[PDB]
């Protein structure tokens, strides 16, 4: 609905505006993830539907993706380029554009390197979905892998810091719970990123995991509390990606981790407040923060694109007041009858 | 008119060939407005929800 | 106070308002247009800088300036000497009145929001159908830029001194620095002659140019010196062009009465100023009639 | 020197000449060998008497 005229007016907006100058002043949200931190579960918990490919520890994920939410009849996908539906209520549907997302990564794919900067913009739509754009990155990974470029960790953290540049996106970071804050680069490369905090929200995988293996409630309250970290933020939330296994329903993993919430000793200890938990918590304060930023940030736009066009139209009455604005096209049909003219002259 | 046809199948010869101050007005322009418009459309919407 | 003539209400809000918004019309709108070549540009440009600058700011300063002009002929009835009959008793208690009246008045807020579109919609004509209009707008240009001139003027004959015949007469001599100046003077003069359309910003290897020519007169002069005199000399050069086009733009009116827009005597300057004055008449009436009406209700209130 | 050069160019810009850099360096080893000599001259008759 209405999120699908913003994701329009961001892909015009790259398309008109290749450098950042214009880019940097809409709300935008940024996700970056490690290997096997759940990026790709968390993602598609919030789009309920598994579109991404799934590999056994193998970064699937070999291009950005620009994943649109959006309010449909009913819960499909579509790509920009092509009109060819793909409907994620059938899991065959499902496998087929998980094919079909991995064979368009491939194709962009440019000669000497293996993870290509384009970003394909999908346009997933579904009735009561949220309405806010998503961004998917590679993994950020510790030790390159042999069969990956070399460049191919500098070209994630590329696109990550360009993403970032945006002073009104909102940083969205996957981690594993299982794995502490000192043994992952990308928790500190956010904090050093967002001294203020002002728009930083971090997401923890893997909480499940993390309980089973007997964690310190104090390091889990201070990540929640944001105490251990330095960086001062709006919130933490924390979900649960399940058990796991890349073959799992989303619909039973997101039934399993509401039970395991409600049956947590840790919740009904009050040693973590209720509302921050669970994905639905999480995605309604992450869209009500995102709509407002911008619902500003639009009407600032619009005043300053009519202006701009104002300036536009004064400069070409000045210039040319007595001719008549023409795309490309119409020039050459204009040029045509003209030679056609001399031609009988 | 053959010549013509062929040229008109090939945009990236008529790119090289109109390159001048009125042809990256108009586009500019056109891209603009196009552009405002769909800001136009989007605000209304969103602001008619309420 | 509300049995003077409007006409002299008039001339005087004209002569403040224009006084306080012709110093920044003049230098961050009309000088860094005129710069360029292309009169399309230069349209471009004031059009752009004009709409700027009345959005925001205008409404602001004619409310500042006619509360002002208010202020000034309402403080000095109150203090008005009577010659010897005048009695000293109340004018202790008149000086507590109006100092009290002041702090308590309130100008309305819709005027603002009001004139900006009323000025907005006089200043977009740009047709004079009138001769006597055109011949105004000379003469007041010629007025602004004398102004503007005698000042410059000011400063060169600081920075210089009178001229040797003058200087001879008044027996008065010029200091080592105001000789460099003067030398200084008369290379940017040779250079300004050889090339009538130099650009007003600077380069480096014509400073360097410059000061080989002084060290040929045994000269040393900094490259910060040789910058602020030729900013200067433009300046005046820049509005003795100006002169120089009004007396060509003169018998220019019966050329534009046919649109001859392929004629060089593209006489844009002189437009313009007749817009400022235009819009300075309607100005100077609506503020009139807004005085008479709007503000002595509020003014009788608060007394 | 460089700067030599381009104040020279600009004084033939004055007078609507346009001359390259190289021709400027030939003209002045061709001025300094005469200016040399003729100085060398004038050396010759303050050491006639030397």
């Amino acid at each position: 609905s209405l999120i699908d005229m913003y994701s329009e007016v961001l892909d015009v907006l790259s398309d008109y505006d290749a450098s950042y100058n214009t880019q940097d002043h809409l709300p935008r949200v940024v996700v970056v993830g490690d290997q096997s931190a759940g990026k790709t579960s968390v993602l598609e918990m919030i789009a309920q539907a598994r579109i991404f490919p799934r590999g056994s520890g193998e970064m699937m994920t070999r291009s950005p993706v620009k994943v649109t939410l959006s309010e449909g009849p009913h819960h499909v996908a579509l790509f920009k380029d092509s009109s060819r539906e793909f409907d994620l209520t059938k899991e065959e549907d499902l496998a087929a554009l998980r094919h079909e997302i991995e064979l368009r990564m491939r194709k962009n794919v440019k000669e000497g390197c293996t993870v290509s900067p384009e970003t394909i913009s999908l346009n997933v739509k579904g009735p009561g979905l949220q309405r806010m754009v998503l961004v998917d990155l590679p993994g950020v990974i510790n030790t390159v892998t042999s069969g990956m470029a070399p460049d191919t960790k500098e070209t994630i953290f590329s696109i990550s810091k360009a993403y970032m540049q945006n002073p009104n996106a909102i940083i969205l970071c996957i981690q594993d719970g299982s794995v502490d804050a000192e043994r992952s680069i990308v928790t500190d490369l956010v904090s050093q990123m967002d001294p203020h905090g002002r728009r930083t929200i971090f997401v923890l995988t893997k909480v499940d995991l993390a309980e089973k293996n007997v964690a310190s409630p104090s390091r889990i309250q201070q990540i929640i509390e944001g105490k251990l970290f330095p960086m001062k933020a709006l919130g933490y939330f924390a979900v649960v990606t399940g058990k796991g296994n890349s073959s799992e329903s989303i619909e039973a993993i997101r039934e399993y981790e509401e039970e395991f919430f409600q049956n947590s000793k840790l919740l009904k200890t009050s040693m973590l407040k209720a509302h921050q938990v669970t994905t639905r918590n999480l995605s309604l304060a992450v869209s009500d923060c995102f709509w407002k930023m911008v619902r500003e940030s639009v009407e600032q736009q619009a005043d300053s694109f009519k202006a701009t066009r104002f300036n536009l139209e004064t400069e070409w009455k000045n210039n040319y007041p007595r001719l008549r604005e023409l795309d490309r096209n119409e020039l050459f049909e204009k040029a045509k009858n003209e030679i056609l003219d001399e031609v009988i002259s | 008119k053959e010549v013509l046809e062929d040229f008109a199948e090939d945009g990236e010869k008529k790119i090289k060939l109109l390159t001048g101050k009125r042809v990256q007005l108009a586009e500019d322009l056109k891209k603009v407005r196009e552009i405002q418009e769909k800001l136009d459309a989007f605000i209304e919407a969103l602001h008619q929800e309420k | 106070l509300s049995q003077v003539t409007p006409k002299h209400w008039e001339e005087i809000l004209q002569q403040s308002l224009w006084e306080r918004v012709s110093t920044h019309v003049i230098e961050n709108i009309y000088l860094p247009a005129a710069q360029t070549m292309n009169s399309g540009t230069f349209n471009t440009t004031v059009d752009i800088k004009l709409k700027q600058w009345t959005d925001k700011q205008l409404p602001n300063k004619a409310v500042e300036v006619a509360w002002e002009t208010l202020q000034e002929e309402f403080s000095r009835f109150m203090t008005e000497p009577k010659g010897k009959e005048h009695d000293d008793i109340f004018d202790k208690l008149k000086e507590a009145v109006k100092e009290e009246s002041i702090k308590r008045h309130k100008w309305n807020d819709f005027a603002e929001d009001s004139l900006r579109v009323i000025q907005h919609n006089a200043l977009e004509d740009r047709s004079i159908s009138d001769k006597q209009q055109w011949d105004a707008a000379i003469y007041f240009m010629e007025e602004a830029l004398q102004a503007r001139l005698k000042d410059t003027e000011n400063a060169i004959e600081n920075m210089v001194g009178p001229d040797w015949k003058k200087r001879w007469l008044y027996w008065k001599n010029r200091t080592q620095e105001q000789c460099v100046h003067n030398e200084t003077k008369n290379e940017l003069e040779k250079m300004l002659k050889c090339n009538e359309e130099h650009p007003a910003y600077l380069a480096s290897d014509e400073i360097t140019t410059v000061r080989k020519n002084l060290e040929s007169r045994g000269v040393e002069v900094d490259p910060s010196l040789i910058k602020d005199t030729w900013h200067q000399v433009y300046r005046r050069h820049f509005l003795k062009t100006a002169l120089n086009h009004c007396n060509l733009c003169r018998r220019g009116f019966y050329y534009y009465q046919r649109h001859f827009v392929d004629s060089e005597l593209e006489c844009n300057d002189v437009v313009l100023f007749w817009r400022i004055q235009r819009m300075l008449a309607i100005t100077a009436n609506t503020l009139r009639q807004q005085l008479t009406n709007t503000e002595v209700r509020r003014l009788e209130k608060n007394v």
